[PDB]
């Protein structure tokens, strides 16, 4: 019951939830953000 | 008794839940941005739609009886009283309607 | 007539709302002067009691007010369990 | 009032609320039924300059009735002069009023 | 304690009074009015006013004062000043909660007060009736009456209520 | 005892708000030919868990508020409400038996309205402030049709007394005599919890809308706790007033299964209809009100208080 | 009768109208671009509304 | 597939389960294996108190018989 | 005449517990166990009661 | 199917409301009695 | 009288001072006339419900409706003042003066 270990589950749980539930801000300013588009579109579907 | 321990409890979990939601963050000690009466101008409009609101509202707490009322033997004269209450509250909306007061053109 | 025909024509294609509406309304104010069944809600509504029936002081002369609740005199509820 | 419309037209607008012990729904009486109900015929009829002497009795009794103001101080005497006598350990509740 | 509880939310009462009376910023006004109509409910509601005491909160809290706040928002403030930021107001402020604090001590131990009317301190349970066992609401049979008995009053209080839409129309229209 | 009764409440609200944002992002995933959440746990299953960890370490938003006061006073006003309107609900026993549960939940609902201008208030934008006020408007519009249509059921119910719905229900569902009532009914709850196709806070004409606008604001998890606990809680309400459900008194976990639902069904209406329209004009949301419902709402209201009379089948008090 | 602490007093208009001049600015000025940047992105327009 | 959908639903459904169960049985729990008491009016009331008195034990939901005729 | 409608309670129930206790005990046990004491839930029971009440009584 | 339902519930309040008035002379003779029985063990007390 | 109708009467008091105390918004005066008219709601509500007076039941629904409606009448005459001046400070209201 060291405080490294503490601090390392700590650690794993909150990069979990952090990477898990990535809400982007596209800013879309020219072609490349069609292909963005096509990220969430139904093939790829990045809200999954 | 009880009603009053349901509105303590649930209020004082959300108040909880809001000061925690207030000082989670303070843990992660993000580091310091330094980086940014009268009229609205208020429409008339937007003024009016809450009166008339209000004036329906005030209507609407003289009907809320009706399902009592309807328990009485003089039902001949309740109901024409009630159907007087409703038909205002049209003769209301017809004037305002008719008035362009549920317009939003300017 | 058939002007009369020709504008209720009109408002049924412009403003079918208004017509439900105003014939709802119409039917409300209507029906409850012509149906026959308004007679008993107002019966139903008196038969119901709310308070103790207080009895009577038997003077000696009432023949129609009934000693027992359950002698043939009184109002009756006969219509009722029909109805 | 100063038009006196309804007694002349013989139709009743307000009369029906004005006082307690007229007629109500479901027979509900009101708590002081019986001493309106008194005052009321007692005064009736004679005005209210001979009313306020005449009906007097009446009236304190409605009125005490009404507010319970007297009640209050009879109830407040006992309440005060009990534990008076508790503190000084000259009184014990009965089982009853535990 | 319970067996005051009427006496205590009449204290909040008073103090939420107090509250808007020093007349802060309109905003915390409103927050003031609010918070007192919800004791007075409350205060009904303890006397047998279930209909009575919940019109207040649709009507008046619900009704009512959502369209103060509104209207304040658009016509009258934007922010606020502290509450009690002002030396009149927070004057006003200490002024009230000390006279309403010197009526509750002498009430409570005295058990009465008096002030151009006499009260008494025993407790607002003492005066309570003591003979209950109708099947129904003695005031919801009171307020359903208003469609048979009171005839007169729905019409008055109708044309009022339509009345007030014309004038409102016509005192806003501005030509 | 009633402790525990308060909590097995509380939380399984909190629950059930937290797995619907999953729901919700399946079902229209699907409706729109994809998946939705399912890599954070096995068919997304830890997803709500994830999002929820995240927002509250999150860091809270810039700029600082116009009222500190207000600023807190809203999102405890909002969630206190929120849980509050369920302490009447009879499913079957309600937790708080009402006499006049009914106008109960409609005097509290009526106070959820502070809770939007108050955070307009503390927002310290003006823009920010005339998007509050138009959602305000919103509401209390809607409020009307509710309030009368609520009316013109409860004459065929007879009282104010949720439960006593389950009686009037013991035949036939409300929703064959008052079809016309529940599908305005039904669209006042959608506008009155802001959900498209009346969702315009989150619409493109806000002037708060633009992406690069900020004013003070959230803490964004609690009001959105908030409102799907409302959403969850009208769907029920919905399933109670015209889908009422038979109760056996010696199996009352029947009524529960059949009540639930009911009111997720109802709920899953709510996201069918979010994948289906687009949005209305906020001046067209308002003709549908003033222009529309309300006209029918206050007919339908004549009938149905002329109806029990002239048929005889005013029902009982008690 | 003139006094000092009537002094500033004049006459009310003619027709009883004081004329219009503390406050009439109805007119917002709203820096617009869309909800979400995802499509647009690069649009600022700059409008004048009136209610 | 759709019914990838249901799990979430499912614990949707079993959440929303949760209050009405919970309050059914607590309630004959404290009840004696009984239905809470309903009392809207003041008679319903009234007849709780006498069975209160009734009962000996100062629980209005312990039913005195025939056993306590004589 | 309060006392007279106690004497007159009492020897009504002594009736009941001396020919028909067991279908009068079923029937008030059903009544008992709704929250709202219904009638309308106990028809089969009331006919049991009801039915000994009038052969016995 | 409303109208059937509702003449039905009405007939069933009448035969509860009937019950309470079959009751009701009990009930009152009992009040009366526990009443008058508080007031003189007030009066008692009010000596002392 | 009772104790609760010390502290309801004061609270009449207490909002009567402050709308006859005026500052500088109009609207905060405005509060204190809705002020008054809740704590009369309460006392009337209090006096009815404990006496049972029946019929007197609805009164304070009445009042309630008539003091809103008044109260949506003063709302639109600040309105008004708002829009001539753009703020509803009283100092303004002084062209009557002369
Ligand atoms: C509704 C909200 C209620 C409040 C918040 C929730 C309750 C409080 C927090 C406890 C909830 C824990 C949630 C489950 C965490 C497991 C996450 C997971 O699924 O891991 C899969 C991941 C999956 O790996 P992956 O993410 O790299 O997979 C990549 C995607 N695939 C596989 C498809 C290619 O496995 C892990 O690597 C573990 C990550 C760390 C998990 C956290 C461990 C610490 C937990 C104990 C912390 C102690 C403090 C608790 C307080
Ligand atoms: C605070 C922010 C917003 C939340 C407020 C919630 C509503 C307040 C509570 C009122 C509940 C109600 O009227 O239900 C009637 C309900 C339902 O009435 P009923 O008639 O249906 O049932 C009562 C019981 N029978 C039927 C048997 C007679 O009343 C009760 O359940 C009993 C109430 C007991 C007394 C309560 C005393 C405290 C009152 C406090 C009021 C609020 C204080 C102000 C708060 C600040 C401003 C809002
Ligand atoms: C116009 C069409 C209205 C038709 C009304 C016909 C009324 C006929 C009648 O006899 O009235 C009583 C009616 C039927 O009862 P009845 O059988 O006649 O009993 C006889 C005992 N003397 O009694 C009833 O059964 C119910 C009566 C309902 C009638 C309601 C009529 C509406 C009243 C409100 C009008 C509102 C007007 C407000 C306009 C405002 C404009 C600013
Ligand atoms: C025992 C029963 C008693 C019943 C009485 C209960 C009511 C009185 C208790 C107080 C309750 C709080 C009510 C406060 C209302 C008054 C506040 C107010 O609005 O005053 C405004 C005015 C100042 O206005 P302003 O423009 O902001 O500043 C100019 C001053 N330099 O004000 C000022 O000029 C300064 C005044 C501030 C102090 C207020 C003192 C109370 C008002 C006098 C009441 C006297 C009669 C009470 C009886
Ligand atoms: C649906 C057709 C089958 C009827 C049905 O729902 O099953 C009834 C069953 C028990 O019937 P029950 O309601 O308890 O008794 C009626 C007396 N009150 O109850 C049950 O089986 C539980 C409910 C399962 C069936 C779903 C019924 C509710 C459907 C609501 C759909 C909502 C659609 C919203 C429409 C707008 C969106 C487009
Ligand atoms: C037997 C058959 C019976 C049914 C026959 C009904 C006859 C038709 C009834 C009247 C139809 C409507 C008349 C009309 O011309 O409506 C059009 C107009 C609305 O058009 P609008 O959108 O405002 O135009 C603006 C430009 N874009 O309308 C208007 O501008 C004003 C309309 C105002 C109506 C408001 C009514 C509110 C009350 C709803 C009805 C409830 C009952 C009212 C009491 C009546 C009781 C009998
Ligand atoms: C114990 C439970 C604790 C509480 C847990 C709360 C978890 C919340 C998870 C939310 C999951 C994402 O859900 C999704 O969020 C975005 C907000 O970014 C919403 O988005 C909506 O609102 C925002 C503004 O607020 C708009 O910009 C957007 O155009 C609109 O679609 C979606 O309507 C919603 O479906």
């Amino acid at each position: 019951s060291r405080g490294e270990y503490v601090v390392a589950k700590l650690d794993d749980l909150i990069n979990w939830a952090r990477r898990s539930s990535l809400w982007p801000m596209t800013f879309g300013l020219a072609c490349c953000a069609v292909e963005m588009m096509h990220m969430a579109a139904p093939r790829y579907d990045m809200d999954r | 008794m009880n009603l009053m321990l349901a509105l303590l409890t649930n209020f004082t979990l959300a108040t909880l839940l809001v000061i925690i939601a207030f000082w989670l963050p303070q843990l992660n000690v993000y580091s310091e941005k330094t980086s940014p009466s009268a009229r609205l101008p208020f429409s008339m409009k937007f003024f009016l739609v809450a009166i008339t609101f209000l004036l329906f509202d005030l209507e609407i707490a003289l009907l809320l009886p009706l399902p009592w009322a309807s328990q009485t033997a003089n039902l001949n004269t309740m109901l024409t009283m009630a159907l007087f209450l409703i038909i205002l509250l049209a003769v209301s909306l017809a004037y305002e309607w008719t008035q362009k007061g549920l317009e939003w053109t300017e | 007539a058939e002007r009369v025909a020709a504008f209720l024509k009109n408002v049924w294609a412009k403003e079918p709302v208004l017509v439900a509406s105003f014939a709802i309304a119409g039917l409300a104010v209507i029906l409850p002067t012509l149906s026959p069944y308004t007679k008993y809600s107002l019966m139903i509504n008196r038969a119901t009691p709310y308070n103790y029936p207080v009895p009577l002081r038997d003077d000696g002369n009432m023949p129609d007010v009934p000693s027992h609740p359950q002698d043939p005199q009184g109002p009756s509820l006969e219509w009722l369990k029909r109805l | 009032p100063f038009f006196d419309v309804q007694k002349r037209l013989g139709v009743d607008l307000d009369r029906w609320m004005t006082i307690q012990s007229a007629e109500q729904p479901h027979k509900i009486p009101s708590r002081c039924h019986a001493f309106e109900k008194e005052w009321i015929e007692c005064a009736h009829g004679i005005g209210s300059i001979r009313a306020e002497k005449e009906c007097k009795i009446e009236f304190e009794d409605f009125r005490e009735c009404l507010l319970r103001q007297k009640t209050m101080k009879r109830l407040h005497a006992i309440r005060r002069q009990r534990e008076k006598l508790i503190k000084e350990g000259k009184y014990t509740p009965p089982p009853h009023h535990s | 304690m319970m067996l005051y509880i009427v006496f205590i939310l009449s204290v909040i009462f008073v103090m939420g009074f107090v509250g808007f009376s020093s007349k802060p910023s309109p905003i915390y006004g409103g927050l003031g009015l609010i918070v007192s109509g919800g004791v007075g409910c409350g205060i009904v509601l303890n006397f047998g006013g279930s209909f009575l005491g919940l019109m207040v909160f649709l009507i008046y809290l619900g009704g009512m004062m959502v369209v103060f706040g509104y209207t304040t928002a658009m016509a009258t403030e934007q922010y606020p000043e502290i509450w009690l930021s002002n030396k009149a107001v927070l004057g006003a402020f200490v002024t009230g909660l000390l006279m309403e604090f010197f009526m509750v001590y002498y009430v409570l131990k005295d058990k009465e007060v008096e002030v151009v009317f006499e009260f008494n301190g025993l407790g607002d349970w003492v005066i309570y009736d003591t003979g209950d066992s109708g099947f129904f609401s003695e005031e919801a049979m009171g307020i359903a009456a208003l469609y048979s008995y009171g005839t007169w009053l729905v019409i008055v209080t109708g044309w009022s209520l339509l009345i007030g839409v014309v004038v409102i129309m016509e005192i806003t229209r501005g030509n | 005892m009633f402790m525990i009764n308060i909590l097995m409440l509380i939380i399984p609200i909190l629950l059930a708000v937290a797995f619907l944002t999953l729901v919700e992002r399946k079902v229209l995933g699907y409706m729109q030919l994809r998946k939705g959440p399912n890599v954070v746990g096995p068919y997304g299953l830890l997803q709500p868990i994830a999002d929820a960890i995240k927002l509250f370490i999150k860091e809270p938003l810039r700029p600082a508020t116009s009222s500190a006061s207000m600023f807190i006073l809203a999102p405890i006003m909002a969630l206190g409400l929120a849980l509050t309107m369920w302490i009447p609900l009879p499913m079957p026993y309600p937790l708080i038996n009402m006499n006049l549960g009914v106008l109960f939940m409609l005097a509290m609902s009526s106070l959820a309205v502070y809770s939007i201008l108050w955070s307009g208030w503390a927002s310290n934008s003006k823009y920010a402030l005339i998007g509050a006020l138009r959602a305000v408007a919103q509401t209390i519009s809607y409020e009307v049709t509710l309030a009368i249509i609520l009316l013109s059921v409860l004459l065929m119910s007879g009282s104010f007394t949720l439960s006593t719905l389950i009686t009037t229900q013991e035949q036939m569902w409300l929703i064959l005599p008052a079809w016309p009532l529940a599908m305005m009914w039904f669209i006042s709850t959608l506008a009155e919890t802001n959900r498209a196709p009346f969702d315009l806070t989150e619409g493109e004409s806000e002037l708060v809308s633009g992406f690069n606008v900020e004013y003070a604001a959230g803490p964004f998890a609690l009001f959105f706790m908030a409102e799907y606990a409302n959403i969850i809680m009208m769907n029920i309400f919905t399933a109670i007033l015209f889908l009422g459900t038979s109760h056996n008194p010696h199996m009352p976990e029947l009524y529960t299964i059949n009540f639930t639902i009911k009111s997720l069904l109802l709920t899953m209406s709510f996201l069918w209809i979010r994948a289906s329209y687009p949005r209305f004009r906020y001046d067209q949301l308002m003709h549908l009100l003033w222009k529309n419902f309300l006209p029918l709402t206050l007919a339908l209201c004549m009938w149905h208080v002329s109806l029990p009379i002239l048929t005889s089948g005013i029902p009982p008090q008690t | 009768y003139p006094t000092k602490e009537t002094a500033h007093w004049k006459p009310p208009p003619w027709n009883d109208v004081d004329p219009p001049k503390d406050t009439l600015v109805s007119n917002l000025t709203l820096n617009f671009g869309p909800q979400h940047p995802a499509a647009h992105g690069v649009l600022r327009l700059v409008m004048e509304l009136s209610g | 597939m759709w019914f990838e959908v249901l799990p979430g639903i499912a614990v949707m459904g079993v959440c929303l389960f949760i209050p009405g169960m919970a309050t059914a049985r607590i309630h004959r729990f404290s009840n004696g294996g009984k239905e809470k008491r309903v009392a809207h009016y003041p008679y319903q009331w009234y007849l709780m108190e006498r069975d209160r008195r009734v009962s000996g034990v100062n629980r209005s939901y312990v039913s005195k018989g025939l056993e306590n005729i004589d | 005449e309060g006392k007279l409608v106690n004497q007159c309670a009492l020897e009504f129930f002594r009736q009941i517990k001396r020919h028909c206790a067991e279908p009068f005990t079923e029937y008030w046990t059903c009544i008992d166990y709704s929250g709202l004491q219904l009638f309308r839930r106990c028809r089969k029971q009331q006919a049991q009661f009801d039915e000994c009440v009038l052969d016995k009584l | 199917s409303m109208m059937k339902w509702n003449r039905e519930r009405r007939r069933l309040q009448i035969e509860d409301f009937e019950a309470r008035i079959a009751l009701m002379p009990l009930l009152q003779a009992e009040k009366d009695r526990r009443v008058l029985q508080m007031l003189r063990e007030n009066l008692e007390e009010e000596a002392t | 009288m009772s104790m609760v109708y010390m502290n309801i009467m004061m609270a009449f008091t207490v909002s009567l001072v402050g709308l006859l105390m005026y500052r500088s918004h109009l609207m905060s005066s405005l509060l204190c006339l809705e002020g008054m008219m809740l704590s009369l709601f309460v006392m009337a509500a209090l006096t009815i419900l404990n006496s049972h007076f029946t019929l007197a039941s609805m009164m304070p629904i009445i009042l309630l409706v008539f003091a809103a409606c008044e109260a949506a009448l003063g709302l639109s005459l600040l309105v008004m003042v708002s829009n001539t001046y753009g703020t509803d400070y009283v100092q303004n209201l002084n062209l009557l003066q002369c």
